[PDB]
C-alpha cells in the first residue's frame, strides 16, 4: 500500500511494516488469481482468509502481544490493515475465532440465521464435511 | 535449560520472530521435535519478545547510525564536497567499509542531498550568526568613544583601531560605511511599531 495518509507511520511501524508488506503481497496475488478451475465463489475465498489472517496480525500484537502502541495500533485501523468491525466482533465471548463478518451477517441468509461454519462441532454431525459458502471456513465457531 | 535454548531455535529457525503470531506460526512449528522439549512456552515467548522489542529498537538506531556513517563519509572525505556531484563523490569513497555496507547506493545519493541542503542552510545560518556578531562587536567598540554627526572616521581609526572588535570588520570600507550609520528597550519599540502603522495610515488617507 504505497498510498497511505500523506504522513509518517507511528513509532514502532518498521517492526511490523515487513510482515504488513508480505501480507500486501499475499493480496494481491490473490486478487490477480485467475478464476477458471475454481467455482464461482471459491475465487472470493482467499481474499476473505487473508482478510481474517491480516485481521488477525493486528489484533494479536495489541491485546496478546501488547507489542505496538495505541497510536500505531489506529494507524493501522485507519490504513485499511486492520478491520475496526471484525476487531469488535472478536472482543466478545464466543466470536473469537469468528473468520468473517458476513458469517454472522443474519438476513444474509434466507431465514435470518448465521452461517454454517458457526454452529459449534460439539452440536455438529460427527464427521460431516463443512466448508462455507461465503469464505470456506471449517467451522470459526469456539 | 536445553528445553528453553530449543525452543529459542525453533522461533528463530523457522522464519518467526516477535512480529509473527504463534497461532499463525504453529501450524509451521508443532511438528518439531523441539518443541515438545502451557506457561513455559508462553513465559519464554514474553521474554524473548521483550527482548526483541528492545533489540530492534536498537537495530533501527544501528540503521539509522549507519546512514549518518554514509553520509559522514560522502562528506567529510574530502574538503567537505560542497558542491561535488554524486559521481566526484563516489570515485573517491568508493571503497571504505562505511560506503560498503550500505546495500542500496539510491540511499547513498538521497541521504547525500538531503544532508547537503541541510548542511548548507545551517552553514549559511551560521555564517551570517557570525557576521551579526561581529557587526554588534563593532558597534559595540564604535560607541566606546563619544561620537555624533560631528565625529569623523579617521579619529575612529586612530582610537580604535587595536580593539579585538574592529579586527572582526575585514573591510576597512565597511568599517566606515558601518561608523557613517551608527553617526546619522523593546516594549517601547511595539509602541513604535503601533506608532508606525498609525502615520502610515495617516499619510495614505491624507493622500486620498
Amino acid at each position: 500500500k504505497v498510498k497511505r495518509s500523506r504522513k509518517a507511520p507511528p513509532d514502532g511501524w518498521e517492526l511490523i511494516e515487513p510482515t504488513l508488506d508480505e501480507l500486501d503481497q499475499k493480496m494481491r496475488e490473490a486478487e490477480t488469481e485467475p478464476h477458471e478451475g475454481k467455482r464461482k465463489v471459491e475465487s472470493l475465498w482467499p481474499i476473505f482468509r487473508i482478510h481474517h489472517q491480516k485481521t488477525r496480525y493486528i489484533f494479536d500484537l495489541f491485546y496478546k502481544r501488547k507489542a505496538i502502541s495505541r497510536e500505531l495500533y489506529e494507524y493501522c485501523i485507519k490504513e485499511g490493515y486492520a478491520d475496526k468491525n471484525l476487531i469488535a466482533k472478536w472482543k466478545k465471548q464466543g466470536y473469537e475465532n469468528l473468520c468473517c463478518l458476513r458469517c454472522i451477517q443474519t438476513r444474509d441468509t434466507n431465514f435470518g440465521t448465521n452461517c454454517i461454519c458457526r454452529v459449534p462441532k460439539s452440536k455438529l454431525e460427527v464427521g460431516r464435511i463443512i466448508e462455507c459458502t461465503h469464505c470456506g471456513c471449517r467451522g470459526c465457531s469456539g | 535449560e536445553a528445553r528453553m535454548k530449543q525452543f529459542k531455535d525453533m522461533l528463530l529457525e523457522r522464519g518467526v520472530s516477535a512480529f509473527s503470531t504463534w497461532e499463525k506460526e504453529l501450524h509451521k512449528i508443532v511438528f518439531d521435535p523441539r518443541y515438545l522439549l502451557p506457561k513455559e512456552r508462553k513465559q519464554v515467548f514474553d521474554q524473548y519478545v521483550k527482548t526483541r522489542a528492545e533489540e530492534e529498537r536498537r537495530e533501527k538506531k544501528n540503521k539509522i547510525m549507519q546512514a549518518k556513517e554514509d553520509f559522514k563519509k560522502m562528506m567529510e572525505e574530502a574538503k567537505f564536497n560542497p558542491r561535488a556531484t554524486f559521481s566526484e563523490f563516489a570515485a573517491k569513497h568508493a571503497k571504505d567499509s562505511r560506503f560498503k555496507a550500505i546495500e542500496k547506493m539510491k540511499d547513498r545519493e538521497a541521504l547525500f542531498n538531503e544532508f547537503v541542503a541541510a548542511a548548507r542552510k545551517k552553514e549559511k545560518e551560521d555564517s551570517k550568526t557570525r557576521g551579526e556578531k561581529i557587526k554588534s562587536d563593532f558597534f559595540e567598540l564604535l560607541s566606546n568613544h563619544h561620537l555624533d554627526s560631528q565625529s569623523r572616521w579617521s579619529k575612529v581609526k586612530d582610537k580604535v583601531e587595536s580593539d579585538p572588535r574592529y579586527k572582526a570588520v575585514d573591510s576597512s570600507s565597511m568599517r566606515e560605511d558601518l561608523f557613517k550609520q551608527y553617526i546619522e528597550e523593546k516594549e517601547l519599540e511595539r509602541q513604535a511599531r503601533i506608532e508606525a502603522s498609525l502615520r502610515e495610515r495617516e499619510r495614505e488617507v491624507q493622500k486620498a
